[PDB]
RNA sequence: UACAAACCAUGAAAGUGUGGCCUAUCGAUCCUUUAGUCCCUCGGAAUUUGAGGCUAGAGGUGCCAGAAAAGUUACCACAGGG
RNA sequence: AAGACCCUGUUGAGCUUGACUCUAGUUUGACAUUGUGAAAAGACAUGGAGGGUGUAGAAUAAGUGGGAGCUUCGGCGCCGGUGAAAUACCACUACCUCUAUAGUUUUUUUACUUAUUCAAUGAAGCGGAGCUGGAGGUCAAACUCCACGUUCUAGCAUUAAGCCCUCUGGGCGAUCCGGGUUGAAGACAUUGUCAGGUGGGGAGUUUGGCUGGGGCGGCACAUCUGUUAAACGAUAACGCAGGUGU
RNA sequence: UGAUGGUCAGAAAGUGAUGUUGACACAAUGUGAUUUCUGCCCAGUGCUCUGAAUGUCAAAGUGAAGAAAUUCAACCAAGCGC
RNA sequence: CCAUCGACCGAUCCUGAUGUGUUCGGAUGGAUUUGAGUAAGAGCAUAGCUGUUGGGACCCGAAAGAUGGUGAACUAUGCCUG
RNA sequence: UGACCUCAAAUCAGGUAGGACUACCCGCUGAACUUAAGCAUAUCAAUAAGCGGAGGAAAAGAAACCAACAGGGAUUGCCUCA
């Protein structure tokens, strides 16, 4: 049965705000990062999955990121709206190994524009790219800053070739119960991704950067 | 098939001091294992050697002691 | 056996062909099994397994309208029978 | 004297047998009765702590979500250069290993005794220890072992003599301790329930028809050709010459 | 057949016969005084003996797939087979 | 009321409109098929004869089977005492 | 020198059970003749016989009921369902 107790997280975020603002602590708020324990799955054997729904709330209250190219790019992130490019290295790098290991290391996320898909598996591909990159869905008439401040939002939950992956996101400025059930908001494709669904869990683990675990599933 | 010479284990003999060369020579068994200790299955071999080896002297070359 | 409604074979065609040129050459209820319709039911409401139905074959009864079946009696019994 | 021989009846019975169908009993297994230890091959789980590449980073990754001297210090220092992935890292998770805690865990061996099982006695002397001698040869100091009232005789042995303390009684005589009557057997037998085998010892029943009696034979029992069949058709017999289950 | 036994009894039992018994005994058969002899056959049917490896092989147990019912597989006591 | 040819209802097979939870719906028009049907109700009730089935079944009749009891005053065998 | 627990004895003090009847009633146990035109599952029949236990009635009884409705509402009996 569906091992989903908001109450106990609940009084569990509360103990992660315990050392994020009881307890101890620099002073304030951080990178909230509650774990799971995955088992009864296989990283061999069977496929693969994805999920990735923009979570309630702002996760990542400082992201970091990266506007490529200039075309129909950066005019519609100038003024209000920092980051952007000069493109530059995208006629000159594409020898250099670094420039764009050093971007793709440097910030946390680029775009996909309308002239992108040329340079994601021609310019890098083998490159970087498949590495683990993943050009953000933006073209002029969308959602614009809406769409992009929630790519903040906008999670992952990919499988790969080890049982652990326990991630998180937030921050403690959320009220007493904002994270809890966004939280459980997020459990959704954790559990539709895996073979037997809500049966491979392991363990759960509530944490921060601050805790380690309060007695969860 | 298995060479069952892998699994013994080489002991050496002694003689009583009543006689001179206390160094018969050497015996083997199967190697101690879990089951049964090398040692028990051991105790009770009787070894038949000739006197004059137990002596030196070839005088005594006619008559041979069990150990 | 002769047609009715299909789908085919053959022949230039008319025609012929619904097993063997004709007169013999074979098999119910119950059960099982396969095929078909992919249809109806499991009766508090559903899904999927399972089960049960409807139609057509196979498995067989040769004592062949189709029980499941070894002897002995001079130790013998009963109902009868010209 | 409602043939006892003979036949018929979809009537029996006594008896027999690998006839059909069963059965008491018995055998074999599993589960329960069923508990306590040790060892073996090993698997696990749980607590520890610890471990790691082929280059390049001289520096040993084995993972994936991030900042800043935290620990007096500042050894090593904290994204910027070197790798596919980074040198105090931490917040903790995730794997795995090859070391340890003495956790349950399967199969084989042997220890226990309290369940269960066998036996005896008017539940009489059990278990352990100690006195006394006989030995070991003592080589420190008495450790080990043995014995601890009866054997020429077809008698007798029963309700303590004696000693100590005074307490018409207490003790020794008759060594102390444990109140397990004493052996055997033992978590196996046995017993309970299913399961496989065996089971004329026993139970129930059956064991065609036609037929010049019945039986044996044959099939005239489902059938086909020609004829008997007597000029439509029909027509019997264990009539004639033959055929079918392919 | 050496008693945790043979043969037999009982629906069961903390139940019985042999048994106040112990192989010179109890129990089961065949033949049938004495004399002289009891030949060949163990292939059949029984009875009996070993089981180290070993075909078949129940329930429970084990492994796998499945959502499960379930299915499949390995192991498999005695007996049979040898 | 008789023979005959039709119509309607249900089952079976064929066709498959507007439409649609796009797989449901099933208009319309057909078919040597089929029902114990419709097609201006005839039934319900009581009684009687005759006929049917189950019953003791027109009356009497077995050899057998089962359950529960009574006998070793005869007689078979053992024991005890004469 | 006294409690407690367990277990005994008494012609202790005072009580209580047994046995009977058969038509009905509550249970256990349990056939076969018979029918099937044979017969074994089946039927006779959860019947006869055998055993225990009551009363004027016994038993059952105030839902771990029936339902699938617009819901009924302890048990029992008749009529019906059938
Ligand atoms: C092998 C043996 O010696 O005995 C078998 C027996 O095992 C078999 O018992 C079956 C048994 O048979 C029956 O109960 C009857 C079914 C129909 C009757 C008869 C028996 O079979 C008949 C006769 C003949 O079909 C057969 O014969 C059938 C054999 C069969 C085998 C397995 C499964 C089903 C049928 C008709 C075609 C119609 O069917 C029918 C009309 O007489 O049904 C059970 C469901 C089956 O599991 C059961 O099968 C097994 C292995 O036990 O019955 C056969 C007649 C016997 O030959
Ligand atoms: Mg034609
Ligand atoms: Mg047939
Ligand atoms: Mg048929
Ligand atoms: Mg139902
Ligand atoms: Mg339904
Ligand atoms: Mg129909
Ligand atoms: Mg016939
Ligand atoms: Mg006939
Ligand atoms: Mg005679
Ligand atoms: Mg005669
Ligand atoms: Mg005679
Ligand atoms: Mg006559
Ligand atoms: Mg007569
Ligand atoms: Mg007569
Ligand atoms: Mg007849
Ligand atoms: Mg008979
Ligand atoms: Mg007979
Ligand atoms: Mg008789
Ligand atoms: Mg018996
Ligand atoms: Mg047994
Ligand atoms: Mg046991
Ligand atoms: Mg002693
Ligand atoms: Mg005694
Ligand atoms: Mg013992
Ligand atoms: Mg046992
Ligand atoms: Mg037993
Ligand atoms: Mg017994
Ligand atoms: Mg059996
Ligand atoms: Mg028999
Ligand atoms: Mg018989
Ligand atoms: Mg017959
Ligand atoms: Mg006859
Ligand atoms: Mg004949
Ligand atoms: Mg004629
Ligand atoms: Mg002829
Ligand atoms: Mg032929
Ligand atoms: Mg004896
Ligand atoms: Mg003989
Ligand atoms: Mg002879
Ligand atoms: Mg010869
Ligand atoms: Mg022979
Ligand atoms: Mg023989
Ligand atoms: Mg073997
Ligand atoms: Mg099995
Ligand atoms: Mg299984
Ligand atoms: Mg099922
Ligand atoms: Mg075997
Ligand atoms: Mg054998
Ligand atoms: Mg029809
Ligand atoms: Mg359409
Ligand atoms: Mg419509
Ligand atoms: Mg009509
Ligand atoms: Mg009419
Ligand atoms: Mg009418
Ligand atoms: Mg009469
Ligand atoms: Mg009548
Ligand atoms: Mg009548
Ligand atoms: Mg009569
Ligand atoms: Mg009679
Ligand atoms: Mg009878
Ligand atoms: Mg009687
Ligand atoms: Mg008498
Ligand atoms: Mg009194
Ligand atoms: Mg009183
Ligand atoms: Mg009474
Ligand atoms: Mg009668
Ligand atoms: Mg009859
Ligand atoms: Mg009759
Ligand atoms: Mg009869
Ligand atoms: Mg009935
Ligand atoms: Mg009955
Ligand atoms: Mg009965
Ligand atoms: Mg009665
Ligand atoms: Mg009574
Ligand atoms: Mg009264
Ligand atoms: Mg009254
Ligand atoms: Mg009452
Ligand atoms: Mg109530
Ligand atoms: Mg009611
Ligand atoms: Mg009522
Ligand atoms: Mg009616």
């Amino acid at each position: 049965m569906s091992k989903i107790t908001s109450s106990g997280v609940r009084e569990n975020v509360h103990k992660l705000l315990e050392y994020s603002t009881e307890t101890k602590k620099r002073n304030f708020l951080e990178t909230v990062e509650l774990q799971v324990g995955l088992k009864n799955y296989d990283p061999q054997r069977d496929k693969r999955f994805s999920g990735t729904l923009k979570l309630p709330q702002v996760p990542r209250p400082n992201m970091t990121i990266c506007i490529f190219g200039d075309a129909f790019d950066v005019d519609r992130a100038k003024s209000l709206g920092v980051d952007a490019m000069s493109v530059d290295d995208l006629k000159k790098l594409n020898k250099n190994k670094k420039l764009i290991k050093k971007l793709a290391k440097k910030y946390n996320a680029f775009i996909a524009s309308e002239v992108l898909i040329k340079q994601i598996p021609r310019l890098l591909g083998p490159t970087l790219s498949k590495a683990g990159k993943f050009p953000t869905p933006v073209s002029h008439n969308d959602d614009l800053y809406s769409k992009v401040t929630d790519v903040k939002s906008t999670i992952k939950f990919q499988l790969k070739k080890v049982l652990c992956l326990a991630v998180a996101v937030g921050n403690v400025d959320m009220e007493e119960d904002v994270l809890v059930n966004q939280i459980m908001m997020a459990a959704n494709f954790l559990v539709s991704l895996l073979k037997k669904n809500w049966q491979n869990v392991g363990s759960l683990v509530i944490k921060s950067t601050m805790g380690p675990s309060f007695r969860i599933y | 098939v298995v060479d069952p010479f892998t699994r013994k284990d080489w002991f050496d003999i002694k003689a009583p001091t009543t006689f001179e060369n206390r160094n018969v020579g050497k015996t083997l068994i199967n190697r101690s294992t879990g089951l049964k200790n090398a040692a028990d299955g051991l105790k009770g071999r009787v070894f038949e050697v000739c006197l004059a080896d137990l002596q030196g002297s070839e005088d005594h070359s006619y008559r041979k002691i069990k150990l």
